[PDB]
């Protein structure tokens, strides 16, 4: 293995590899989060598809 | 507050209390009643 | 190595095992649809598309 | 026939370059 | 140069230019505008040869790089039409003292056609003249 | 030996040569941007933006250049078709010029890292063999994205320091880039709003800041670690293929469906402008607009912008083009020229007749004329034996009002026909077929080349997930099954399917 | 000129078929 | 820095019935999408 | 430029076929 | 389109000198 000054700087960054946490650690707030992606895709979606029409704007050219 | 977005909104929380909710607790349930004993 | 480099042209042995097919096969649908005699198996695999176009012609 | 005059080059191309790739492999496989 | 790559060239000139001013002047002053006509001769004159040899009263007159073909050219026949280009002399400064009249110009004229070869365009040329008047 | 079709596995233990591999894709992509802009420079023809836009001319990346603010040619020409602006280095050969230069540094570095491929910064500091900390790797990464994002959305698209970007009139009239302040309400989910784009890159850009220093900080839960094989690269070659069919699914979608970032002005309009007659409708309301305030009809056809018109022609739409129609769009019906105007077809009573558009499925289409109230009065017959509503036997006249032929009436039935086959068509325009020996059979626009290669390789690339994550979650048994497994896949001889642990021994 | 293509990509496939027929790996029992 | 001798380098191999598998794939391939290149 | 139709075919395999030729030998050196 | 040929070729060219320098057979006293 050669080392290198950039590669030196850079050790302690690829130097945690297999490091973990015991157990389910942030695994919940991780499923909140993505259940709160779905939502707001399935808004996005519904909005784009005329699904889901809100005030203010039409989904059009216009605006 | 459009009858599309009411009625989108309730989407989620309809299907969460018809589907999601009712299921996973009757899953919980079964599971923890008819344990696998090792 | 490619995986058939695991099979030699005229080997004793079987290279699959059939026994391990049937349990994922008859998991995957139920143990009773899933074949267990090669023979049956194979029958069937010519039987079908081999009436099927008998009928079509 | 007026054809695409780009469809000889297109032709020849498409199937002589992955044959040429056959063909290396082969010939230099037990090196 | 043209945006888009194309190359124009003109004969710049006031050739045989004869300008007249509105009827009524006593004075050469700053309402002084002399508007008329100007000859614009081709860009290339007659003896000019094109890259393959012809010109007009020398050269080729048939393509000679392509014998059994050499009479289809259309640019086998140089032709060098005399033009006509307006200009306006509007005189803005004039020194009494010297005799001297400065002033802008603005002119119209045709473009190099090419002996023929092309339609010429229409060229608009803005700029300054001065001129000094024996009294 | 390695399979033909695995011969790049050998760089999936080598982290140096896999940056190696890496930059030399990055290299011929940017190569390949590079030079497909100089070809297209070197075929662009710049002398009408309104009847020859880009789109007409098969150009791919040029509107890519566009839509982000490189507008203009050091040559002086500009897409928006105006001239005299000096764009300082960053025209489309300046962008050009820097995409080729980028692909030679990639490429340098990339023969670096092959060569030096032995790095101490690969290999673990315990033990001897190469490791990365992939979700370390992740964090910094999704942090830079982050950044980068966030800059994009704050300084270019709002112009705070950047050129903004395209945007235009609903029908595609006044295409021009510049700032774009961001709209923060439930407008900015309009997917027709620009300022929804730039909002998402100023929000998501912050998210993937907030993101990526979580993911700079907290390791990854066991069961995740486990369960994902986060200590396995193929894990994130399936996901990030995942993630990428994801958004070619996107952008397929948003160029076919039209959208803020797909403007009409450098892909050409959508198929649903042509389906829904969106162009004919405005032209018409703005003829009736003309009518009322006292303008005649030949007056008022004539405020109709001929690039207006040239959008209302089916000609223009992406669904009327073949798999193998290759190259630009003028290669078919050819280079537009001029608007012939807008003809009405009357019939001897004077009924105002309309020939029924083609629709974008038909190939070929009958030739019908009805009425206001929707009764066909005349057609174009295909058996002439018992024909009663011709064009003869009906004395159809048109008259054209704008355009070329303002001021015309043909009554001749040849011409009368060949005028209504044209109105099939949409809006009637001359063509130049003889520069580039115009077959006549339509192609489609960058518009639809565009959706149908990403939509394709989208749907490729969800095969690609579903193989290299099997292959990820199937490591253990690539080289085959274990010369056991005769009693755990059998049945009923455990309570848990696999679970050796479970034996019910009954 | 496009018959000559079509000639001679059905040609190439006929002579893969002769070659690999009358010269294949000879199967051996091992 | 030196240059060492990369260890994670393999063979490749495709034989026989594999190239004439391939042959025969790019002459039908060939055969079929020439028509529409032509078109 | 009224260019031979027959020009970029030529050239392209006057270049590609010993190219090929040469790229076959050389992989193929060690067996 | 034949500025495409003569680019390429000439690009063939230049990248060959390059590989010859960059990779050659290194040699070696033996
Ligand atoms: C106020 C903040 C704000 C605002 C105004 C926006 C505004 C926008 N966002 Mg952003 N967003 C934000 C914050 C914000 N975002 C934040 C904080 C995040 C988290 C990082 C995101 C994450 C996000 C994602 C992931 C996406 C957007 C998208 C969009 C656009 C939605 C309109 C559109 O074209 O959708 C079009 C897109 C959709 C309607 C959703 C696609 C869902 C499809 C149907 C799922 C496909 C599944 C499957 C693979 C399909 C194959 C099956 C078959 C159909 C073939 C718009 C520009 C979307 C976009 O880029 O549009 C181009 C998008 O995909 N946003
Ligand atoms: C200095 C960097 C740089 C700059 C300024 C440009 C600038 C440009 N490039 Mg070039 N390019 C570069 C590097 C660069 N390039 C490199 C390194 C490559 C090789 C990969 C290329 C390859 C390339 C190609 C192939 C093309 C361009 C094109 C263009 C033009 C349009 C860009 C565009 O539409 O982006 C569009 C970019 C995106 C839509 C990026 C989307 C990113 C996704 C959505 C994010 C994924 C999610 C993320 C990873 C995680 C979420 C994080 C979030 C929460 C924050 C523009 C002139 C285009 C052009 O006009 O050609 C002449 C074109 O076709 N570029
Ligand atoms: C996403 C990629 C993409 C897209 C959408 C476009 C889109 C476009 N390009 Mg560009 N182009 C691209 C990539 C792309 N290009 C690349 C990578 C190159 C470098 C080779 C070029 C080089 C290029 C040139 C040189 C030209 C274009 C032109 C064009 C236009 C006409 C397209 C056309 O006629 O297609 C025709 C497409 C097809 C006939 C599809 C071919 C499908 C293949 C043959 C199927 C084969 C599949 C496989 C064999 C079957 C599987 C077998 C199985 C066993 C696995 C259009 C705007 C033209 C233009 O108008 O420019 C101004 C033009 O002259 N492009
Ligand atoms: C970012 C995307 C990505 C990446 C990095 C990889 C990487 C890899 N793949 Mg995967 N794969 C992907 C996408 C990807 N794949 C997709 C989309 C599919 C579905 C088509 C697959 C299907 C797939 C299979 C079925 C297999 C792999 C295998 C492999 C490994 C060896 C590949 C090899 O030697 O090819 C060598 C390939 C060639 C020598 C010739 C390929 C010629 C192709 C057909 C035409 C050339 C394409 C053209 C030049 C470039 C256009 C690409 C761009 C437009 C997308 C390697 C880890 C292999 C593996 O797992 O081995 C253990 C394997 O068996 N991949
Ligand atoms: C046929 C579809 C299919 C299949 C078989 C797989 C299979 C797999 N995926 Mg993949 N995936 C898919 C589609 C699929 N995926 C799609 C469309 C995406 C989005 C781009 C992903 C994104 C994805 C990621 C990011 C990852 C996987 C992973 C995996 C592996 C682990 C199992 C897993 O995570 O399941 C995924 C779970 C599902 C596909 C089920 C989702 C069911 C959703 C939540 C229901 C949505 C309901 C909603 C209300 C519908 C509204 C729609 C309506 C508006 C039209 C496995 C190989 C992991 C992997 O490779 O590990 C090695 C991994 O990291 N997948
Ligand atoms: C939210 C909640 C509550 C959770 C949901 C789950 C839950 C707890 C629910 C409880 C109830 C429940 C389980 C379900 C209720 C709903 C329900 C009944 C759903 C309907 C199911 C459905 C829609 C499916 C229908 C489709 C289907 C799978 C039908 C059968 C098809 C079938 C029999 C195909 C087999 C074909 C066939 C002839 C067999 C052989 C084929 C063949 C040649 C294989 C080759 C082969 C075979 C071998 O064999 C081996 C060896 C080898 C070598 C081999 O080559
Ligand atoms: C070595 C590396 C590469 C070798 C090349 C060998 C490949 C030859 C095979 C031919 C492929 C395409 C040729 C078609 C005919 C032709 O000549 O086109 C010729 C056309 C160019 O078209 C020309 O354009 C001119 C304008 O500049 C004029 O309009 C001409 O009339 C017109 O012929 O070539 C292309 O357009 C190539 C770009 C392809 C665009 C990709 C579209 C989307 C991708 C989808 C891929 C699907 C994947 C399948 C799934 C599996
Ligand atoms: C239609 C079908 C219906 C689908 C659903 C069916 C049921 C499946 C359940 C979902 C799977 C949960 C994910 C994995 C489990 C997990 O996170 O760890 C479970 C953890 C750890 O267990 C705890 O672990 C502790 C130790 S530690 O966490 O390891 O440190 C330990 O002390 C403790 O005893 C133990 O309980 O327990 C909890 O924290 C309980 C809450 C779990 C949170 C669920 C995640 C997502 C919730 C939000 C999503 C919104 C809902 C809408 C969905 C669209
Ligand atoms: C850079 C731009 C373009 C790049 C050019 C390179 C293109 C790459 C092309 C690769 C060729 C792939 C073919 C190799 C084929 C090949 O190597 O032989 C089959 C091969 C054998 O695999 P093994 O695992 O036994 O590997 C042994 C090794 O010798 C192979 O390297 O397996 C596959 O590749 C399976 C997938 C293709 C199987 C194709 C079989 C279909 C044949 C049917 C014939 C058609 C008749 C139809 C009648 C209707
Ligand atoms: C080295 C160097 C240099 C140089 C550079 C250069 C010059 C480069 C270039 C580059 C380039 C110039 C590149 C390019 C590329 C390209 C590409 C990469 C392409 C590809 C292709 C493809 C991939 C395709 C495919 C296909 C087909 C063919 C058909 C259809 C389908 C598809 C699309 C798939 C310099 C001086 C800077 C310096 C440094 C060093
Ligand atoms: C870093 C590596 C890249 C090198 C740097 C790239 C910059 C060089 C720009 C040329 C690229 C092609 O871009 C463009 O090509 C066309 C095609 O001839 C040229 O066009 C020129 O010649 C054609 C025909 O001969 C004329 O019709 C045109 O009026 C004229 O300007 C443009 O002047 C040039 O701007
Ligand atoms: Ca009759």
């Amino acid at each position: 293995a050669q080392r290198t000054r950039l590669g030196d700087i850079l050790r302690p960054l690829n130097s945690e590899y297999g490091k973990v946490v015991p157990g389910w650690g942030t695994t919940p707030v991780m499923g909140v989060f993505m259940a709160l992606f779905l939502v707001f895709l399935l808004i996005i979606l519904q909005i784009y598809n005329s699904s889901l029409i809100l005030e203010g704007f039409s989904v059009d050219w216009a605006g | 507050m459009t009858p599309s977005l009411a009625n989108f909104l309730w989407s989620l929380v309809l299907g969460a209390a018809i589907v999601l909710i009712p299921a996973t607790v009757g899953l919980i349930f079964i599971s923890q009643k008819d344990k696998i004993t090792r | 190595e490619s995986q058939n480099y695991g099979y030699k042209f005229g080997q004793e042995e079987e290279t699959y095992n059939i026994v391990a097919a049937h349990g994922y096969f008859g998991r995957l649908i139920f143990q009773y649809a899933s074949f267990n005699n090669s023979r049956s198996l194979h029958f069937f695999l010519g039987a079908w598309p081999v009436i099927g176009i008998w009928f079509t012609a | 026939m007026q054809v695409n005059n780009l469809g000889f080059i297109a032709s020849i191309l498409f199937v002589l370059v992955p044959t040429v790739f056959l063909l290396i492999l082969f010939i230099q496989t037990g090196k | 140069l043209l945006p888009g790559g194309e190359e124009v060239p003109f004969f710049f000139t006031v050739k045989n230019f004869t300008g007249t001013t509105e009827p009524g002047f006593t004075s050469i002053n700053s309402s002084t505008d002399f508007v008329g006509d100007f000859n614009v001769p081709s860009y290339r004159g007659a003896g000019f040869l094109d890259p393959k040899a012809r010109g007009l009263y020398t050269g080729y007159d048939n393509a000679v790089a392509l014998p059994s073909a050499a009479d289809k050219f259309r640019t086998n026949k140089k032709e060098t039409p005399l033009g006509k280009g307006t200009l306006s002399l509007q005189v803005t400064q004039v020194d009494g003292s010297t005799g001297e009249i400065a002033g802008i110009f603005e002119s119209e004229q045709p473009s190099d056609t090419d002996l023929g070869a092309k339609e010429p365009l229409d060229v608009k040329v803005r700029g300054i003249f001065y001129g000094r008047v024996d009294t | 030996g390695l399979p033909w079709y695995r011969v790049h596995t050998v760089v999936l233990n080598d982290p140096g040569r896999l940056i190696s591999v890496h930059l030399m894709h990055t290299a011929l992509v940017a190569g390949w941007a590079g030079s497909m802009a100089l070809y297209e420079l070197a075929i662009f023809d710049s002398s009408d933006a309104v009847l020859n836009p880009m789109w007409r001319q098969g150009m791919f990346v040029l509107p890519f250049m566009a839509r982000l603010g490189v507008t203009s040619s050091w040559n002086g020409w500009s897409v928006t078709g105006e001239t005299g602006l000096d764009p300082g280095f960053w025209s489309f050969e300046g962008v050009a010029a820097a995409h080729i230069v980028l692909s030679g540094l990639l490429f340098l570095a990339a023969v670096w890292h092959w060569v030096f491929w032995d790095l101490e910064l690969f290999v673990d500091p315990r033990t001897g063999e190469s490791a990365l900390d992939l979700p370390k790797m992740f964090g910094i990464h999704l942090f830079l994205s982050g950044l980068l994002c966030f800059g994009f959305g704050a300084f270019h698209l709002t112009g705070v320091w950047g050129p903004g970007m395209w945007v235009s009139d609903p029908y595609g009239l006044t295409g021009h880039v510049q700032p774009v302040a961001p709209e923060w309400g439930p407008a900015g989910f309009n997917p027709f709003n620009p300022g929804g784009v730039v909002a998402h890159h100023i929000a998501a850009g912050i998210v993937g800041i907030i993101a990526g220093l979580f993911h700079l900080t907290v390791r990854p839960p066991e069961r995740l670690y486990k369960a994902l094989r986060m200590g396995n690269i193929e894990t994130v070659l399936s996901s990030s293929i995942a993630a990428v069919f994801f958004a070619a699914f996107v952008v397929a979608g948003t160029m076919w469906y039209g959208n803020a970032t797909t403007p009409i002005e450098l892909f050409g309009p959508t198929r649903y402008q042509w389906d829904k007659g969106y162009f004919q409708e405005e032209i018409q309301r703005r003829v009736d607009s003309q009518l009322a305030e006292g303008a005649s009809l030949s007056e008022a056809w004539s405020t109709i912008p001929e690039k207006l018109a040239f959008y209302d022609y089916v000609g223009n739409s992406p669904a009327k083009g073949g798999l193998f129609r290759t190259g630009a769009m003028n290669s078919g019906d050819g280079i537009a020229q001029e608007w012939i105007g807008h003809p009405i077809f009357k019939d001897k009573e004077g009924r105002e007749l309309e020939v029924r558009r083609m629709p974008n499925f038909f190939e070929t289409f009958p030739v019908i004329m009805t009425d206001a109230d929707g009764v066909v009065r005349a057609d174009i017959p295909f058996r002439r034996s018992e024909s009663k509503f011709s064009v003869e036997q009906t004395g159809v006249t048109v008259s054209f009002y704008g355009g070329a032929l303002d001021g015309q009436t043909f009554s001749n039935p040849s011409d009368v026909k060949k005028f209504a086959r044209k109105a099939q068509l949409g809006e009637g325009f001359d063509f130049d077929t003889e520069t580039f020996n115009s077959d006549g059979v339509f192609r489609t626009s960058p518009r639809g080349w565009f959706t149908f290669g990403h939509a394709v390789f989208a749907l490729l690339f969800f095969f690609g997930h579903i193989w290299h994550g099997s292959r990820t979650l199937f490591r253990d048994v690539f080289a085959g099954v274990d010369p056991g497994l005769e009693e755990q896949v059998e049945f009923g001889v455990f309570a848990k399917v696999g679970d050796l642990s479970t034996r019910k021994e009954a | 000129m496009e018959s000559v293509a079509y000639i001679l990509v059905l040609t190439m496939a006929l002579a893969v078929l002769f070659f690999a027929i009358a010269f294949r790996e000879p199967p051996r029992i091992e | 820095m030196d240059r060492n001798s990369n260890p994670n380098r393999q063979p490749v191999e495709l034989n026989r019935t594999s190239l004439y598998l391939g042959l025969l794939l790019v002459a039908v391939l060939g055969i079929l999408f020439s028509s529409y290149f032509f078109n």
